[PDB]
């Protein structure tokens, strides 16, 4: 029952950028034998 | 420097253990060699000589 008659207002919030801390986990035990580097890290969290 | 009639300790490193390696003394040369042991771990971050 109208047309395109419509308004518009300002939105609230705007983004932003920012930088976030997070976290990386101790380095493991090391083993520098013949072609080989045995490295027991044991990671508190999913850590790539 | 070279201050009289004595001696220089030079560092430097090679790749073969047995090595017949050549310095020069800014108008002396000399080819001094040494027997090298080979390195313990094998791990190592930098590279080599």
């Amino acid at each position: 029952e109208l047309g395109d008659r419509k308004g518009k207002v300002h939105i609230p919030f705007p983004l932003a950028n920012v930088t976030c801390r997070v976290p990386k986990a101790r380095n493991p035990t090391v083993t520098y034998g013949k072609n080989q580097v045995i490295m027991l890290l044991y990671p508190d969290h999913p850590t790539l | 420097e070279v201050e009289g009639n004595s001696q220089l300790q030079i560092s430097f490193s090679t790749a073969l253990a047995s090595a017949e390696f050549r310095v020069q003394v800014c108008s002396t040369q000399v080819h001094c060699a040494a027997e090298c042991h080979p390195p313990k771990d094998h791990i190592v971050n930098y590279p080599a000589s």
